[PDB]
């Protein structure tokens, strides 16, 4: 199935890649510390994904 | 009345300390419409709700002239 | 004073047109004020103080620091103003850095 594979996948993808943002963006709010981030990756790739949404006032 | 006047001299004394303050941060508006800002602060509001409106009715009064 | 109607004379000084014309832009204006009609910040007019110092200090133009150091003990002198924070807070919104022109009409 890809009922058992794909769309699994797809699920843990998703809470994975959130989790992941949420660790880089918990270091970024304040401020060597940044260093865990420039190994990651040290291509510069998905090096920075979100552009901050902005907020009313 | 007399200390009802007082005040206007004391308001038309603030209105032009913050021209001079206006002026030399170079903001694009004049004496009038900064009498405007002074009552609705006096009352109490965000100014980082005001800053916006001010530059968008100033940026989209140019496709009316 | 009320603010509904205080917006409504503050779009007639913006705008040199009618506002019995135009109404659709005072329904934008009404949108950001009435939602968020308090700032999400506490009162320290000394912290945005300190950054108009800092403001003039940075392009050397070093007697209008002095000036300004004179302009805002008088908003305190007066006192019929309840935030003189906000005021400050608004006119640092609306500030820009020319990088040019210094000249001076006190007094």
């Amino acid at each position: 199935l890809v009922s058992g594979f794909e769309a699994t996948i797809n699920k843990f993808d998703k809470n994975f890649s959130a989790h992941l943002l949420d660790l880089l963006a918990r270091l970024s709010i304040y401020s060597g510390m940044a260093s865990v981030i420039s190994r990651l990756d040290f291509n510069g790739f998905y090096t920075e994904r979100l552009e901050r949404l902005s907020a009313e006032r | 009345a007399a200390a009802a006047a007082a005040n206007l001299n004391a308001v038309r004394e603030t209105m032009d300390v913050l021209l001079e303050i206006s002026r030399i941060l170079n903001t694009g508006l004049d004496m009038e419409t900064l009498s405007i800002c002074v009552r609705l602060c006096e009352q109490g509001i965000n100014p980082e709700a005001l800053s916006s409106v001010i530059k968008e009715l100033r940026k989209a009064t140019e496709a009316l002239k | 004073k009320s603010p509904n109607v205080l917006l409504q004379n503050l779009c007639c000084r913006i705008l040199g047109r009618s506002e019995a014309d135009v109404a659709q832009q005072f329904q934008y204006a009404v949108r950001v004020i009435g939602s968020n009609f308090a700032p999400t910040v506490e009162r320290d007019e000394f912290l945005v103080a300190e950054k108009i110092k800092k403001e003039l200090i940075r392009q050397r133009r070093e007697a209008d620091a002095a000036l300004f150091s004179e302009l805002h003990r008088k908003l305190h002198s007066q006192g019929v103003l309840k935030n003189k924070w906000s005021i400050l807070y608004l006119l640092l919104s609306l500030s820009e850095d020319p990088r040019r022109q210094p000249s001076k009409v006190s007094s």
